[PDB]
RNA sequence: AUUGGCGAGAGACCGAUAGCGAACAAGUACAGUGAUGGAAAGAUGAAAAGAACUUUGAAAAGAGAGUGAAAAAGUACGUGA
RNA sequence: UCGAAUUUGGGUAUAGGGGCGAAAGACUAAUCGAACCAUCUAGUAGCUGGUUCCUGCCGAAGUUUCCCUCAGGAUAGCAG
RNA sequence: GUGGAGGUCAGUGACGAAGCCUAGACCGUAAGGUCGGGUCGAACGGCCUCUAGUGCAGAUCUUGGUGGUAGUAGCAAAUAUUCAAAUGAGAACUUUGAAGACUGAAGUGGGGAAAGGUUCCACGUCAACAGCAGUUGGACGUGGGUUAGUCGAUCCUAAGAGAUGGGGAAGCUCCGUUUCAAAGGCCUGAUUUUAUGCAGGCCACCAUCGAAAGGGAAUCCGGUUAAGAUUCCGGAACCUGG
RNA sequence: AAACUUUCAACAACGGAUCUCUUGGUUCUCGCAUCGAUGAAGAACGCAGCGAAAUGCGAUACGUAAUGUGAAUUGCAGAAUUCCGUGAAUCAUCGAAUCUUUGAACGCACAUUGCGCCCCUUGGUAUUCCAGGGGGCAUGCCUGUUUGAGCGUCAUUU
């Protein structure tokens, strides 16, 4: 339950902020789990989705299919992983979009910033 | 691309106008080429880092003029702070704790004394 | 119109009173406002006891004279009996009225 | 709101013109012009005797007829038949009323405080919450109430040391000081016969 | 434009709203190094200035067209 | 003649736009504009036109002063700038 | 009136800059509503009133 | 005290002819010389995957083919009296 | 009728119980025996119209007295 | 019978909730309830209570939608069209040619003032619009186009409007326009690093706004564009200030 | 007999009711006090690679500076990809600036993008004419400064 006065239940507020989120926010918004491998490996749980992260699809008609984030579209709430897309009749190929908290994060893009925010979170960072 | 202001800081008065005249040039050859290119998106930086030249320019500018007026009265009312008119008008803090040492006398004498009740 | 037999009212309504109706929605937030506010000010003087002393008097009339009553504040005839001046009493948390 | 249906200047055409005597707009040019206004019939016109804020709400009872109703719902919670019939699983409770240890006002976490219901015998009312969540029916569903449910055992102490938190987040269960005792909680919807675990000391204080 | 810059030996600017006719010569004098022998102006329907500078016969306004760029 | 060939004679303008607040309220002759009430110091509004009132008040424009106001007071109008370089 | 002030001008400048259609990659942007100029403005309908 | 301003939390309130006039580029479009008057207008689909290709037609389009869980969802787009 | 008490553009002045009128209560932006706009204002109406589901039981009055009362009330009667 | 609220049926439901259609079935005197079939796609019921913005055939009711009338009235003023070719999917209406007519110089011609605002011109182009039609267009889409010392404005004053001094008004403001005001700028001495120093009078005119037809400094001819010209080009002049 | 008319059903229309939805409204409660001559509110015009709006901004024009975050924006194009970084972003924050023409609106005026004057400076031979750049010139009132007026008036002086 709630127990802050500072914090609101209101179902109108609550989808206007997520709806109206900035980009900063929906970049935490936009955040996924790391594998059993990643999650033993780190200490953490999840994390913000980045551009060059390796991921796993685990659910919907993709589920099992591997790859590559190409692109976080923070405009529409999903990523784009390479190599996972839809055929069109006229030869073109599109991508699909997918949401992080149904992607599994397989192999991390790190840098400083990668880094110092698993320390702060915890992580041992082997 | 584009300039950058901590860059534009270590350079002195003569270096920026310089600079800013150049960048006019390169602008004045852009804006000729936009008529033959369906489209020139590199116009942008070059508009943007004059906007910055500018910037820096003024802050050496203003702040020459408030090393001149450092420490003294009657500063620039463009380098004065803008709080509010209200704020502006407001008695300073010196003002307003100004009693007369009839009250000062009756303050020391008899302040508000603390206490507890005990039962 | 009058009709039947019933008592004649005197309900005043015939001015734009319902511009002017005060319901006290808030008595329950006013309530805790109040709360806090002791609660603050006790904290802000603590330990004085967040109200000065009283002295007892006679209400007046003959509907209420049998009865005593706090009062405003001790007399200054009754500060100088008790053996201090009316200003330090005030200072030391003595209600003192002079009329 | 109290100017809603009544911003307009509209007044009646009058008879003549072959139209109803309601009060139009006046004007022209957007479509809006010549419409009928201010009337409880009219598109976009004022409600019928608008509500206003002071209808009375909230309703005085006399204090000793209060008292008189939380009496008989405490004496409620310790008949079977009206426990059984307002709808909780205690058919194979021990004994009504139902008094634990007062070790249970000081237990702390969710986990052994759940533990001690089961041990006591609440573990099919619980089961029946929150297996009886259920989306709202209607449009109060988007006015914050969404989910609805059967309600849970009622925890009764004397003192509160950890209890209150330890059931705060099991579904359905509510806790209680015996100085209170809601008649919200001992009667839920009117109907008599809360299903109530009480405390040693909390059974002892009743008196 | 284009016609008057050889067929009249006449350049063809868009100007600030708010330049004259000496401000426009002092311009075109400082920013092509040419001289000046007349400057006419209009404003256009879309609210910006045109102006026709003719150049003195002692400058080619085709060849100081290729030399700025345009053509 | 006092409806379709007079209105043939409409071609002149009673008002033209006013300087202040643009309408084409601005009475020629009487160098008056009806809407704001310019050239008056005051600008022109009454409590019988709530609805004009809510046309032209605040609010209704930039506020490209006052939308700051805001924020300044709830950092306390501070003074100087920001200190610490980069991460 | 081909003897018009500055000011008149100015305004006629700026309707004829506003008089065009909708851009057409306007609709192709994520969560477009807009499906036309709805405020397009021509001299044989509505007069513009200076 | 507070039908204004700013920041919050709520409801046995209304649910697109309701609720503010305005859920949407609404005090907008538009009307009037002017003061002023002042609308209508939300919903494809999880995803455009918004129908490649063939054929008839000047073309719109039709008929196939295909996408889709559904085209008894084709942008004249939920249901569809 | 057509060389003047002529016709007419533009500018300008007169503003609502006010103007203006070779005078018709004419005209004053299709509005005139008092313009138009908004507000008071959801103005008052003994007067016209309307007043939304079912079944069951009982079941009238248009008469008395008073009223600037006579298309309305009070009063008694009839009814539940 | 309807919207919402407390409780309960650990009620129904993407294996299909709600809604909608159904001369298909059942229950109730009735208000209504229940079931099957079709369509559909996300929520919704029974019961006990609580609560109301709770039930429509009418109000020349409100808003919106739709009929019969009805392929009906009407598209009959302004003398009037015709042949051929081109273009085009398509020509009574577009283009060209030929012919027949009309306006008949207080024009159906050539320009302007107010007003409009791009309607001008070109290219593309016909879903909507054009009293039929349309390949055309003042439509639609995209662009191009308005060049001044001499033409106007700008200056002057007209009937008027209107600050200041001052007076009135609770006040928004009103009067008044030179008034009961201490209401200003000309020449000359000038060492020209540089602007002044004392001179001696000079009317007493009181701000300012008010005319694209009144007053008023000065430009013409020829040529030139798809569209500009007394403005551009060529030539030939004139005025003002210095 | 058909046609026609009428009734019912199925399918197809017309139309947009019903059901479900909801970044909106409405009401109650709580906290706070902050516009403007340092030029507000409001108005006009303009600014983007490709925008008519809405939103943002002011010729430094969907913005500059600073701070934080830490890799986007996205309709297309373009760019970036040294992105393990003083560094993306239509991000957040915001204390430094810019802030056209206006507006109480302030040189005068304004149905004009009209007409002046003062200081510094530059160019045209130039204290005087013309032009460019920068900075200025409203009213009432207060305190003070300076220069004054009045046989209002004191003393001293011809
Ligand atoms: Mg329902
Ligand atoms: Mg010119
Ligand atoms: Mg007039
Ligand atoms: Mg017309
Ligand atoms: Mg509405
Ligand atoms: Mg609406
Ligand atoms: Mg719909
Ligand atoms: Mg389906
Ligand atoms: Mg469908
Ligand atoms: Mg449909
Ligand atoms: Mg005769
Ligand atoms: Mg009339
Ligand atoms: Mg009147
Ligand atoms: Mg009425
Ligand atoms: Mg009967
Ligand atoms: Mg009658
Ligand atoms: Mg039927
Ligand atoms: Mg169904
Ligand atoms: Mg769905
Ligand atoms: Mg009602
Ligand atoms: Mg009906
Ligand atoms: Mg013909
Ligand atoms: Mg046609
Ligand atoms: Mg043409
Ligand atoms: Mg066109
Ligand atoms: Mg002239
Ligand atoms: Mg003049
Ligand atoms: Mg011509
Ligand atoms: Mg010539």
């Amino acid at each position: 339950a709630k127990q802050s006065l500072d914090v609101s239940s209101d179902r109108r507020k609550a989808r206007k902020a997520y709806f109206t989120a900035p980009s900063s926010q929906r970049r935490v918004l936009l955040s996924a789990p790391l594998s059993k491998e990643l999650r033993a490996q780190y200490g953490i749980k999840a994390l913000p989705i980045r551009r060059d992260d390796e991921v796993l699809v685990v659910r919907g008609s993709k589920k099992g299919q591997e790859g590559k984030i190409s692109s976080v579209y923070r405009l529409k709430f999903a990523v784009q992983v390479d190599k996972v897309t839809k055929e069109k009749v006229n030869g073109a190929s599109v991508p699909i979009n997918l949401h992080p908290s149904k992607l599994v994060i397989t192999k991390l893009h790190l840098d400083k910033d990668r880094k110092a925010l698993i320390q702060r979170k915890g992580g041992k960072l082997e | 691309a584009g300039v950058k202001a901590y860059e534009l800081r270590t350079k002195s008065k003569e270096q920026l106008a310089s600079q800013l005249v150049d960048l006019k040039k390169e602008l004045a050859e852009l804006k000729v080429q936009k008529l033959s290119r369906p489209s020139l998106p590199k116009i942008k930086t070059v508009r943007k880092s004059i906007a910055c030249v500018l910037t820096v320019i003024n802050e050496q500018q203003r702040e020459a003029v408030r090393q001149l007026y450092k420490g003294k009265k009657y500063q620039p009312k463009d380098l004065r702070a803008k709080k509010t008119r209200a704020l502006r008008r407001a008695l300073t803090k010196f003002e307003a704790s100004q009693v007369t040492e009839k009250q000062r006398k009756k303050q020391i004498a008899f302040p508000q004394r603390k206490y507890a009740i005990k039962a | 119109a009058i009709s039947k037999n019933l008592p004649i009212l005197k309900n005043h309504f015939r001015k734009h009173w319902q511009e002017r109706v005060k319901v006290h929605f808030d008595q329950a937030g006013k309530k805790v406002s109040r709360r806090n506010a002791r609660a603050t000010r006790a904290a802000k003087i603590a330990p004085r006891p967040l109200d000065l002393l009283r002295p007892v008097v006679r209400a007046p009339t003959v509907k209420y004279n049998r009865k005593v009553r706090a009062g405003r504040g001790f007399t200054l005839a009754e500060v100088k009996a008790a053996g201090l001046t009316a200003a330090y009493a005030r200072t030391i948390g003595i209600a003192v009225d002079h009329r | 709101s109290e100017k809603a249906g009544h911003q307009t200047s509209a007044e009646s055409w009058g008879t003549g013109r072959a139209v109803a005597r309601i009060p139009r707009v006046g004007g022209g040019g957007t479509g809006r012009s010549g419409q009928g206004a201010f009337g409880n019939m009219c598109r976009g016109g004022r409600m019928f005797a608008p509500t206003k804020t002071w209808r009375k709400w909230n309703v005085k009872v006399n204090h000793n007829e209060k008292r008189y109703a939380t009496a008989s719902a405490i004496a409620a919670t310790a008949v079977a038949s009206l426990v059984l019939a307002r709808g909780h699983r205690v058919e194979k409770i021990p004994e009504i009323p139902l008094v634990v240890s007062t070790d249970l006002e000081s237990i702390q976490k969710t986990k052994e405080a759940v533990a001690a219901l089961k041990a006591v015998g609440a573990h099919s009312d619980l089961l029946k919450v929150l297996k009886s969540k259920k989306l709202r029916a209607g449009k109060g569903k988007y006015r914050n109430r969404r989910w609805t449910q059967r309600r849970g055992p009622l925890v009764v102490y004397a003192e509160d040391n950890g209890i209150v938190k330890a059931l705060r987040n099991v579904p359905g269960v509510e806790t209680a000081n015996v100085a209170s005792l809601n008649l919200l909680q001992l009667a839920p919807g009117a109907h008599l016969g809360r299903f109530v675990i009480w405390t040693e000391a909390a059974f002892t204080k009743l008196d | 434009a284009m016609k008057k810059v050889e067929d009249g030996n006449i350049l063809v600017f868009q100007v600030s709203m708010k330049a004259n006719k000496y401000q426009i010569k002092k311009a075109v004098k400082e920013l092509y190094e040419v001289d000046v022998l007349k400057v006419n102006t209009l404003v256009r329907p879309n609210g910006t200035k045109k102006a026709y500078v003719r150049l003195t016969a002692d400058y080619d306004a085709l060849d100081i067209a290729n030399r700025i760029g345009y053509i | 003649g006092k409806g379709t060939p007079s209105f043939g004679k409409r071609h002149n303008k009673s008002h033209t736009l006013c300087n202040r607040c643009g309408r084409r309220s601005f009475h020629v002759q009487k160098k008056t504009c009806s809407s704001c009430g310019y050239p008056a110091a005051k600008t022109r509004s009454y409590n019988w036109g709530a609805k004009a009132k809510r046309r032209h008040t605040t609010g209704t424009g930039r506020m490209r002063y006052l939308k700051h106001v805001s924020r300044r007071f709830k950092n306390g109008f501070q003074t100087g700038s920001a200190s610490k370089a980069s991460a | 009136a081909a003897q018009k002030s500055f000011r008149i001008k100015q305004k006629m400048a700026k309707a004829k800059k506003q008089n065009r259609p909708l851009p057409q990659w306007i609709r192709l942007r994520t969560n477009n509503t807009i499906r036309y100029n709805a405020k397009r403005r021509n001299w044989r309908r509505t007069k513009m009133n200076i």
